[PDB]
């Protein structure tokens, strides 16, 4: 293999692979790519050649059953393989390469029709295909592959298993006995169950539990589910818990580090605080057993410290808006809320009249706020200024804004938005003076050319 | 019987279906086409209106459509230059997408779907891409991160600016589903395209009460994301969730959808349990939208008599969780309208003094974590409350007879949750 | 991944016997320089302290004279060439070209996409743009869809014109092409046929090959 991908046999598989005239020619020049992909020693080389890149697009194109059938319905390859040509894809369905995984499933998809019509599935079982492909079903996070995988599960009849869900932490104890049943162990269902297990307390199981209070006796069973977990907690969803993607940090040390987000973030540890853990608190809070891996974590700990170190940092303390959205409570509601979000976008502190109950406090805190923020946005709303017409009870909240905008001589621009221009006599004079100010016209198309010209307005 | 009200409904369908699929095969300028398009439209439009055993019937005819010309047929329809046409065949997509139909789409043309995106302006058409877009959202991690790489998520977040009553209820109930559905992964990016932001408009929405209900759902799934609870707050739609869960009742959002015909059972055994991690965050906002849609269920779920699922879910567990260490008045409405409604017995608020509980405080607080079986040798031994403060492993496993080392870390996990909620103005 | 079994059978045959065991801890020889010897006996399972002690102190060695220094690798998004090939005709010469010119160390963007569809001319397009040579696969009925496409709508059409617009180094390979009337195609593209076409050699890959790259940029 490495002779071959110093060769250059990659890169010569590419007219092949890439052929339109024959689809065995592709089919079989990927299965080429895909065995030397699965080596870890040549597979950066094999990814430089853009072989790789067909093979995934072409698993999808075709049907298990048509090259099935251009292998039993032929007389060349009739029964396809044999049990020896059979254990070879095996090991590709248990590769880390999506596209030596879905080349696998293809073949094995094919021979399970295969297999099927004549009767001998029981090869699908000693060469230990049917539990590699529940576990490409379980785990997997790609249509081709899950498709395929699936069929085949199928054709063998066996109990095709649902995908588990990803975020671990919030399992209950019917997700835990689900996953028990899937990565078998559906012995221990019962005493996981027992003692109800749920998911943050598989996330933490211990050797000890294992042993004592589950009844895994065996020091080889334990080591085969911790095996399985550590899986597990390699494809867990973890954002209920992780806050700083802790998960993202170990995992770009060493894919298999992700496994230990959830003990460290247990601990309450983050990414700023990791400069400072200690290797006795790796293994004793923490559970990383392993020492090589305790001192790669704490290592690149101390770096973060030095080059990537995480500061202090600062959020918007400026409790003053910038700007005063005053509204119809039931007309301009719309276009209030839009100006919100537009001027919000554009780094503007924005006070809209949240509340729904324009009553309690009358005309209290909200007045402050106007006096507040220096500029006043005035949604000019169809019928925005007929409560206010002769309100010389300045019982109007919208009319008591704006008399309190004038009166500080706050920046006011309105957004004339089916504004019909009333006579200034019909207004109390404290307010009359609104009329004066130019409004702008707001296009419900041009939203982003609109706020523009606002933002042109404000100060 | 049942199954033959189904059969007897679809053997008038099935045929009508298969006319329909004539007019789909002459290619009319606008004409058998539209005609055609709208024609079936209307014979599924009333299998799913059927105000009987209507769902299965509405299942069995559109799993036909796929088994005949399938969606590919209405796929390249989607890319005819007749806009008549792209537009009737929006419509009929939006309202067969069903699971095995979605699988499908998902597979042949989702970068059909991603092309009549780019187009923004019909309405009539916008509808009907951004219907399609809230069922896809709803497929797996995968056409999630698809539809979000490509702008399918960005036109979502452009018809929010828009002002149509059912474009809105589709873009709201899309971010809901992207939310729930796209992972870690895409629920940062839905951040980071500024979704919570664009959410504003729809949950101060004054015109509909299930537009803001549907919107509230979507903040309150981002925030229960650690990673991105800071930024989700920044917005201030997280504001308006918990006054607005207070203004609606439960019940009559459970008759906008079993006296309804969508959403008839409300939700399934798997929607269902993307609601009870909502109960057990430790957002207030997330707290009460779950347990307002809980309680929904359970009301819907009750009628029926199929209240097993809030069993195996393990949402009672986690509403008389809300209850006992609740400190929130709506948060507690809820809860125990929702525990009565599925016939559990609603816990008593726990007195948060802990040092000062008596030996009968502690018997009442293990009933209500369900240690109730360890109650009689705390009674034995005389826990009070400075006692069980004090507890060690030691005490937990010689003398209360927790053997479990398991059962031990349960218990102490329940016990560091009171720890956090207790009074301790008596000795601090 | 680094062959660590080679490493440690060339310190002594039966030390291959420990590859599982160090390289099911992660470690890899760039990483072995830093191990120490209790990992040496707690992690990766050797028992006798004087294997232990030699894995050890030839670790260090690495360190010192074979020290694994940190790698780097093309980051040029930036393509060297784009093929432009009739998508059922041209695939097979493409392909080669591909090859060829990728061994010959240049940045070679085909069109690996079947669909010639979604994203009507979108990242295609940028590709050319990107790329300073476009090289142009003339194999029989290259340019006949081509022929008063002014709806540009021809992928081949839009990419020539793209190349042209850019002013990118285009260079034709003949390979079985009928030369058409510039008049016959669209304006925007009738300047394609002003290039030298190089014919491509079945038979003498390497020396057409060799040829082809005297032109490129
Ligand atoms: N129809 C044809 O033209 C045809 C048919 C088969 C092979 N051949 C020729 O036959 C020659 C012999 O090679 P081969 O294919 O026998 O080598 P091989 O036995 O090493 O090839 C593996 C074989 O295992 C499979 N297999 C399934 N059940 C089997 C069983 N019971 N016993 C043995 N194999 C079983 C297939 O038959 C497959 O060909 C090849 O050189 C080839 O050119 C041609
Ligand atoms: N009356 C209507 O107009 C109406 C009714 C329902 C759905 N629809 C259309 O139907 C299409 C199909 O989507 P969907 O809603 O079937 O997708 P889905 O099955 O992924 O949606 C989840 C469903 O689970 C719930 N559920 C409760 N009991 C269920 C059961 N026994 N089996 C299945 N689900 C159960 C609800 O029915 C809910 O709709 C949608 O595209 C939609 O436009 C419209």
């Amino acid at each position: 293999q490495r002779r071959m991908v110093e060769k250059r046999a990659a890169e010569w598989l590419f007219p092949l692979a890439f052929s339109k005239e024959d689809e065995l020619l592709r089919l079989h020049a990927c299965l080429a790519v895909a065995v030397l992909a699965t080596n870890k020693e040549v597979e950066r080389e094999v990814e430089r050649s853009g072989t790789l890149a067909l093979v995934e697009p072409l698993v999808a194109s075709l049907d298990p059953g048509r090259f099935a059938r251009c292998l039993v319905d032929a007389s060349d390859t009739s029964q396809g393989r044999g049990p020896d040509d059979l254990q070879r894809l095996v090991p590709l369905l248990d590769s880390n390469r999506l596209e030596a995984q879905c080349i696998g499933a293809f073949y094995l998809c094919a021979e399970a029709a295969i297999k099927s019509l004549q009767g001998k599935t029981k090869v699908f079982s000693d060469i230990g295909a049917i539990q590699s492909l529940k576990r490409l079903v379980s785990y997997s996070t790609n249509g081709t592959k899950s498709a395929l995988a699936k069929r085949a599960l199928r054709l063998l009849g066996e109990e095709v298993p649902r995908p588990i869900l990803p975020s671990v932490p919030s399992w209950k104890e019917a997700e835990v006995q689900t996953w028990l049943q899937q990565i078998g162990f559906s012995k221990y269902c019962e005493s996981f169950r027992e003692q109800q297990v749920d998911g943050d307390l598989l996330l933490r199981l211990t050797e000890e539990e294992l042993q004592t209070d589950l009844g895994m006796k065996s020091g080889i069973t334990r080591k085969r589910f911790f095996r399985e977990l550590t899986e597990l907690k390699t494809f867990a969803n973890y954002s209920t818990c992780d806050r700083s993607n802790l998960a993202d940090w170990l995992g770009s040390l060493d894919p298999r580090f992700r496994q230990y987000t959830y003990g460290l973030v247990s601990c309450g540890l983050d990414r700023s605080l990791l400069h400072r853990v200690s290797e006795q608190q790796l293994l004793e809070d923490c559970g990383i057993h392993l020492g090589v891996h305790r001192a790669r974590i704490l290592t690149a700990a101390r770096e973060m410290l030095h080059s990537p170190l995480p500061c202090t940092g600062g959020k918007p303390s400026g409790d003053t808006p910038d700007v005063f959205i005053s509204y119809r409570r039931n007309s301009g509601s719309q276009l209030a809320s839009l100006l919100k979000v537009h001027l919000q976008l554009h780094g503007f502190s924005v006070f809209i009249d949240v509340e729904k109950l324009e009553a309690g406090k009358f005309e209290d805190k909200l007045i402050q706020s106007v006096m507040g923020a220096r500029n006043f946005v005035l949604v000019l709303s169809p019928g925005a200024l007929d409560k206010c017409m002769q309100d010389h009870d300045c019982k109007d909240w919208v009319h008591k804004q704006i008399v309190t905008a004038l009166s500080c001589g706050k920046n006011i621009v309105p957004i004339i938005d089916g504004f019909e221009w009333p006579e200034p006599q019909v207004l109390p004079e404290d307010m009359q003076a609104v009329l004066t100010f130019n409004g702008i016209k707001w296009s419900h198309e041009y939203q982003e050319a609109t706020i523009e010209k606002i933002i042109r307005f404000l100060q | 019987g049942a199954g033959t009200e189904v059969q007897d409904a679809l053997e008038r369908a099935l045929p009508e279906l298969q006319q329909a699929l004539s007019a789909l095969k002459q290619a009319g300028g606008a004409r058998a086409v539209g005609a055609g398009l709208a024609e079936v439209f209307q014979l599924v439009e009333e299998a799913w209106l059927l105000p009987a055993v209507g769902r299965e019937v509405a299942q069995g005819l559109c799993d036909a459509i796929r088994l005949d010309g399938g969606l590919d047929l209405l796929l390249r329809l989607l890319q005819a230059p007749e806009l008549e046409t792209r537009v009737q065949a929006a419509r009929l997509l939006e309202q067969i997408l069903v699971a095995e139909n979605r699988d499908r789409v998902a597979r042949i043309g989702l970068g059909v779907i991603l092309n009549l995106a780019k187009e923004r302006e019909p309405v009539e058409l916008a509808r009907s891409v951004a219907g399609i877009l809230e069922h896809m959202f709803k497929h797996s991690e995968e056409t999630c991160q698809r539809l979000v790489a490509a702008g399918g998520l960005d036109a979502v977040l452009y018809w929010c600016r828009r002002t149509d009553p059912a474009l809105l209820r589709h873009c709201a109930l899309a971010l809901g589903n992207c939310a729930l559905h796209g992972g870690q992964a895409v629920q940062r990016r839905m951040v980071e395209k500024r979704a919570a932001e664009w959410l504003f408009p729809l949950a101060f929405s004054k015109e509909d009460e299930l537009l803001r209900l549907h919107a509230c759902l979507a903040v309150a799934v981002l925030a229960t994301n650690k990673e991105v609870e800071r930024e989700v707050e920044r917005s201030g739609t997280l504001a308006l969730v918990e006054p607005l869960v207070a203004s609606l009742d439960p019940g009559r959002f459970a008759r906008c959808l079993v006296d309804a015909s969508d959403t008839s059972q409300g939700r399934g055994p798997d929607d269902l349990q993307r609601l009870v991690p909502l109960l057990d965050s430790n957002r207030l906002e997330a707290q009460c939208i779950g347990a307002f849609y809980l309680c929904a269920e359970a009301a819907i779920k009750s009628l029926q008599g199929k209240t097993k699922v809030f069993s195996d879910i393990g949402a009672i567990q986690s509403l008389k969780r809300l209850v006992s260490y609740s400190t929130n008045g709506t948060k507690s409405a809820l809860a125990k309208r929702a525990l009565r409604l599925l016939g559990e017995e609603v816990p008593r608020p726990i007195l948060p003094s802990v040092p000062s509980w008596k030996e009968a405080e502690v018997q009442t607080w293990l009933q209500q974590i369900g240690f109730s079986k360890y109650c009689e040798s705390f009674r034995e031994q005389q826990v009070d409350g400075d006692l069980l403060l004090r507890l060690t492993e030691e005490e937990l496993q010689t003398d209360l007879g927790m053997k479990s080392g398991i059962t031990r870390k349960r218990f102490f996990r329940e016990l560091t949750e009171l720890k956090t909620f207790a009074n301790y103005s008596t000795c601090d």
